[PDB]
Parts: structure tokens; C-alpha cells; sequence
């Protein structure tokens, strides 16, 4: 579905960029 | 001028702010460059709740005859409290629960009304973002699937609820909400609507992960888009057809509503949703700022783009409005025009709007039997334009039909909802400062936990909460908000800010402070304002409110397919159950206040 499949892309690049931001943090030492 | 013992001690010295700048560089959050706090100012006093609530108000009561009251109580209600707010945080150097609590430790109460009272209004808005997702993530479709209505089984037949209603409605009521018939009808979960809150809550978080630190970078994108896309609308709304049709009736507002108390009550409780004020978000962030910013300055400032982008927004909707009623107006009269040459076989083009009534009496007296049969419609423009819309209808349904109607269509449904998305995130960034620093402030998690942790749960536990507007009767959870349960509560904080700013801490030395930290004593219109006008205007709006829209009986609109007159409003009383629900949401924050007051003042003994 083209909602669906845009949701998935937006939820993706979301998610890895809280997984960079996170791993961002844990970088800061 | 209230006896206060032991103020000095609680809060930090005027000597020790000069020494605190340099030395507090750890511990506390510090804004990178003060274009990120007004940024950040921008997107909570001209967010969701001015943008979105405002339009709504001007069209359920009149164009131009809510906007009197609006901006003489922005001036004489929100000004007075929206620099108080920026003041005394960059004061007392701490947020909401720190600031009340030093003031005096019996008014502890007031921060916590404030922390749930932000917890309710990010509870409320970040459901209306599910929903504006749920409608961007379906603008990339050269057909925008509101245009058109499903068919039967026979594949020959339009859904009889489309049918009678329209594509629009049909999809919000049906696609997107799936509605039931009442709120004892519960239903179950939509699971689009849930993937959509899991969606709206996640870019939350991104966003708000590490507090300041991350929401000041978002606003250079999130406070900045929004009104751009709001100007590219304004041009677009104003080349429409009828565009100028609704700027001109929201500028000649009948004056017998103006003398409305409801008018003037939800005015009243609109400055504070527009502003963001008794939320406690604003004093948080004030209190990252240098101790000798110019919080006056600022509070003007944010007040003059407040009213200026309220009156815009409004021209924007209207514009649309006119769009709308025009292109009605229009069509039901090619219809009457439709009627007669179908009933008469006149040649098509002969009638026109010019020349429609003398041919339905050249027809009528040429032929009355058959000119009785032929029904036609009683069509004004102003019976068009004066045609309230209940609800969200003013987004899902006005502007989405409208869009529609536009070339493009999918470029400017796009633009439309990342506009009001941003505008949701912006205001959501003030709304978790308002629930994440209180919960810091009460040593709650383990100090060691990074607040990330902190963060993450708080936008669990409110996205499970927000489970219940993903219900078949979840819109009509979301509307009791919309009572006044979501204001009642506001009010009677922002009172008591003033109350305890003047009378609690002192008027007089909040001056000096003040003084101290920009370099002049407030001058008389902060004096007048602080010490009466503003104080007297909370407290009058606060009885009257109770006398009128509290005493009305709370009534809702329910979408039923199976029902008389069904693409019209009916109207109904909320159960006995619900009222109870309206007490706890609008009570608890308010009776905290007291309730905690009197807690300390019986453990002192
Ligand atoms: O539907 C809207 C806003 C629409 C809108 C706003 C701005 C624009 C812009 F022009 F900016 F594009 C376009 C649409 N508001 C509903 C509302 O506030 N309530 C609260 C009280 N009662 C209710 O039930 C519903
Ligand atoms: C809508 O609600 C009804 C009643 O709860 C349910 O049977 C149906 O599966 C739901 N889904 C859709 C797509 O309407």
C-alpha cells in the first residue's frame, strides 16, 4: 500500500536515526 | 504582601546569578544561540493551539466577531502572563515544579496541575497528529482516495454512505475513523489508526530523545517549514474563485454575538491554548537562557507574531471557506438551472443565473401543472458561507475537499499535512518539557538512568493511553477533551501564577529582579496588568465560564448511516458515565493545587 509503504520509510529512517542518535550518545565518552 | 519566611533561603541569590552563568556550564541545559529558543518559542506559542484551534473558534462563532475579543484579552490577559512566565524562570533558574515549590512550599500543587495538565493537551494533540500522518502518508496518489467513493458487490452500485454523504466524509468517518454510532459503542483497536500513533509518538521521541540538546536542532526544520508552507497556502487560498467571498465575511462580523458570553468565555481560554501558558513549558525553557536576556523583549515579540499569525491563519481558512461555499453555490444553482431546461426541453444555455427566474415564470405561466413537479433548491451564498462545521471537519473534510478540487491535488495535500505536522511537533516539544522535567524534578527514575530512558517511557505510557482514540468510538473520547474539561483547569492555573508571582513572592521584588536581569523596572502597563486587570479578567472568565458553559448540558455529534435526515447532525447526551470522566480530567489538575496546599499545611502540624 502506497500510505503503507511510505509509513514503513518514514518509521525507517525514524528508527535509525533514534538508533544513530542513541548510538550518538553512547559515542560521547 | 503575603507573609512568605524563608524565601531567601529556597531561591538563589541576585549576587549569585552573576556567578552562576559560568559556573552551572554542566548540570543544567544551555540553549546553543538564543535564535534556538525563540525558535523553540515561535513553535509553542504559534503551534497546534493557535493554528488549529483559532480557525475553528472564528467559524463556530463569526469570522471577524471572535477576533475582537481574542486579541483585546491577548493584550490585556496573555502579554502580562507570557512575560511573567519568561521572567521568572530566567529568575529562579529552575522549571514549573521548581519554581512554584521555591516561591512557597505549599504551592508544589501547581506544578504538578501543570505537569498533567501538559500530559492531557500532548495526550489530545499527538492523537490529532496520528491522524494528520494517516492523511499525509495518503497524499502520494494522483487520485487522493477522498476524491471517489467505493462500490457494491455488484461493482455497479457507490457504497450507499458515500452515496448519501460524500468521498470526504466517507473517508474520515468510515476509511479513517471507522466510527461506531455513540461512545457506549466501543468497538475495538483500527489497527491503521494504532501503526499511525506508533508513528506520530516514535518521531516524538526522536526528536525530544535528549531534551534541548536535540529539540533546538529540530526547530531550525520544525518552526521554519510551517510558515513558509502557510504562506505558499495563503497565495494558492487567495487565487481561488470564491476566495475573496469568505475574506470579506470574516471581516463583516454581526455585532449581536459579540455580546455572547460564550464569545467571550472561549477568548478567554483561547489566549492560553494559543500561548501555551499555565503549561509550565515556557518557564523550563526560559530557564536555559542567560541571566540578563531581555525576557520583555521576547514576550512582545512572541505576542505580536502570536496575534499577527492568528488573523493570517484565519484569512487563510476563509479564503478556503469561500472556495467551498462558492463552488456550492454555483452548483446547486446549475442544478436549478438543470431542473427546468430537463422540464421544459428549453435549449441548453438559454437559462443562465442572468436570466433563471423570469424563465421559471415564462415557464411556469406557459405551463404551471408542469412547472409544479419540477422541485427546486432555495440557494443563498451567505446561507453557504454561514454553514458551521462540527469538529475536525475544518482539515479532514473543508480543506481535503478543496484540495481536491486544486491541480496538483497530491503536491498540495502533501504540503498541507507536513505543514500541520511540524506545526504538531513543534507544540509536542513544549508539551513533553512540560511532562519530562516536573518527573526529573521529582527524583522519580534513578539520577544514574540517562534521560533518554526518562523520555522513552513517558512516550510508552502516553501511547498506550492513546489506545482509547483508536477505538471505533474514539473521535467521541477525543471531542469530551474538546469540553470544557480541557480549559477549566488551564484557567484556574494561570490565575494562581499571577496570584503567587504578586501577591505570594512579591510584586516589588520581582521588579528589582527584573530590573537586575534587563536593566529598568517594568514600566506601568506590566504594573497595572499584573496587579489588576489581568488577575480580575482570569478570576470574572473563571465564574462565568462555570455559569454558562459549565451549566450547559454536555451534548456531542454522532455519524450515523442509519438515521433521518443521516448526512445531518443529530446531536445527543452524553451518558451519565461520561460526566464522570469530564470531572476527574478537568478536576484532579485543578483540586491538586489545594489539595497539596492543605496536605503541607497538616503535616507542618
Ligand atoms: O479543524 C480544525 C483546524 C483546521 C485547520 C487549521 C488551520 C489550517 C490552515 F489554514 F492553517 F491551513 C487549516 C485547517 N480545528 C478543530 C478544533 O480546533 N477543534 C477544537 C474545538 N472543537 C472541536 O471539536 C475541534
Ligand atoms: C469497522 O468496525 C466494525 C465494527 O466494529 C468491524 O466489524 C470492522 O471489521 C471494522 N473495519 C472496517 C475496515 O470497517
Amino acid at each position: 500500500s502506497i500510505w503503507l509503504i511510505v509509513f514503513g520509510v518514514v518509521m525507517g529512517v525514524i528508527v535509525v536515526g533514534i538508533v544513530i542518535l542513541i548510538f550518538t550518545g553512547i559515542r560521547d565518552r | 504582601v503575603l507573609p512568605n519566611p524563608g524565601l531567601d533561603a529556597r531561591i538563589p541569590s541576585l549576587a549569585e546569578l552573576e556567578t552562576i552563568e559560568q559556573e552551572e556550564a554542566s548540570s543544567r541545559p544551555k540553549w546553543d544561540n538564543k535564535a534556538q529558543y525563540m525558535l523553540t518559542c515561535l513553535g509553542f506559542c504559534v503551534g497546534l493551539g493557535n493554528v488549529w484551534r483559532f480557525p475553528y473558534l472564528c467559524q463556530s462563532h463569526g469570522g471577524g466577531a471572535f477576533m475582537i475579543p481574542f486579541l483585546i484579552l491577548l493584550v490585556l490577559e496573555g502579554i502580562p502572563l507570557l512575560y511573567l512566565e519568561f521572567a521568572i524562570g530566567q529568575r529562579l533558574r529552575r522549571g514549573s515544579l521548581g519554581v512554584w515549590s521555591s516561591i512557597h512550599p505549599a504551592l508544589k500543587g501547581l506544578g504538578l496541575a501543570s505537569m498533567l495538565t501538559s500530559f492531557m493537551v500532548g495526550l489530545y494533540y499527538n492523537t490529532i497528529i496520528s491522524w494528520i500522518m494517516w492523511y499525509l502518508f495518503n497524499s502520494f496518489q494522483e487520485p487522493l482516495p477522498w476524491s471517489d467513493c467505493p462500490l457494491n458487490e455488484n461493482q455497479t452500485g457507490y457504497v450507499d454512505e458515500c452515496a448519501r454523504s460524500s468521498p470526504v466524509d466517507y473517508f474520515w468517518y468510515r476509511e479513517t475513523l471507522n466510527i461506531s454510532t455513540s461512545i457506549s459503542d466501543s468497538g475495538s483497536i483500527q489497527w491503521w489508526m494504532l501503526l499511525c500513533l506508533a508513528c506520530a509518538w516514535s518521531v516524538l521521541y526522536m526528536c525530544t530523545i535528549r531534551g534541548i540538546e536535540t529539540t533546538g536542532k529540530a526547530v531550525y526544520i520544525t518552526s521554519t517549514l510551517p510558515y513558509v508552507v502557510l504562506t505558499i497556502f495563503l497565495i494558492r487560498g487567495l487565487t481561488l474563485k470564491g476566495a475573496t467571498n469568505g475574506i470579506v465575511f470574516l471581516f463583516t462580523p454581526n455585532v449581536t454575538e459579540l455580546a455572547q458570553p460564550d464569545t467571550w468565555l472561549d477568548a478567554g481560554a483561547q489566549v492560553f491554548f494559543s500561548f501555551s501558558l499555565a503549561f509550565g513549558g515556557l518557564i523550563s525553557f526560559s530557564s536555559y537562557n542567560s541571566v540578563h536576556n531581555n525576557c520583555e523583549k521576547d514576550s512582545v515579540i512572541v505576542s505580536i507574531i502570536n496575534g499577527f499569525t492568528s488573523v493570517y491563519v484565519a484569512i487563510v481558512v476563509y479564503s478556503v471557506i469561500g472556495f467551498r461555499a462558492t463552488q456550492r453555490y454555483d452548483d446547486c444553482f446549475s442544478t436549478n438551472i438543470l431542473t427546468l431546461i430537463n422540464g421544459f426541453d428549453l435549449p441548453e444555455g438559454n437559462v443562465t443565473q442572468e436570466n433563471f427566474v423570469d424563465m421559471q415564470q415564462r415557464c411556469n405561466a406557459s405551463d404551471p401543472a408542469a412547472y409544479a413537479q419540477l422541485v427546486f433548491q432555495t440557494c443563498d451564498i451567505n446561507a453557504f458561507l454561514s454553514e458551521a462545521v462540527e469538529g475536525t471537519g475544518l482539515a479532514f473534510i473543508v480543506f481535503t475537499e478543496a484540495i481536491t478540487k486544486m491541480p496538483l491535488s497530491p503536491l498540495w495535500s502533501v504540503l498541507f499535512f507536513i505543514m500541520l505536522f511540524c506545526l504538531g511537533l513543534s507544540s509536542m516539544f513544549g508539551n513533553m518539557e512540560g511532562v519530562v522535567v516536573p518527573l526529573q524534578d521529582l527524583r522519580v527514575i534513578p539520577p544514574k538512568w540517562p534521560k533518554e530512558v526518562l523520555t522513552g517511557l513517558i512516550c510508552l505510557g502516553t501511547f498506550l493511553i492513546g489506545f482509547i482514540f483508536t477505538l471505533n468510538s474514539g473521535q467521541y473520547w477525543l471531542s469530551l477533551l474538546d469540553s470544557y474539561a480541557g480549559s477549566i483547569p488551564l484557567l484556574i492555573i494561570a490565575f494562581c501564577e499571577m496570584f503567587s508571582v504578586v501577591y505570594v513572592y512579591g510584586v516589588d521584588r520581582f521588579n528589582k529582579d527584573i530590573e537586575f536581569m534587563i536593566g529598568h523596572k517594568p514600566n506601568i502597563f506590566w504594573q497595572v496588568t499584573w496587579r489588576v486587570v489581568s488577575p480580575l479578567l482570569m478570576l470574572i472568565i473563571f465564574l462565568f465560564f462555570f455559569v454558562v458553559e459549565v451549566s450547559q448540558e454536555l451534548t456531542y455529534s454522532i455519524w450515523d448511516p442509519g438515521y433521518e435526515e443521516f448526512p445531518k447532525s443529530q446531536k445527543i447526551s452524553y451518558p451519565n458515565w461520561v460526566y464522570v470522566v469530564v470531572v476527574i480530567v478537568a478536576g484532579v489538575p485543578s483540586l491538586t493545587i489545594p489539595g497539596y496546599a492543605i496536605y503541607k499545611l497538616i503535616r507542618n502540624h
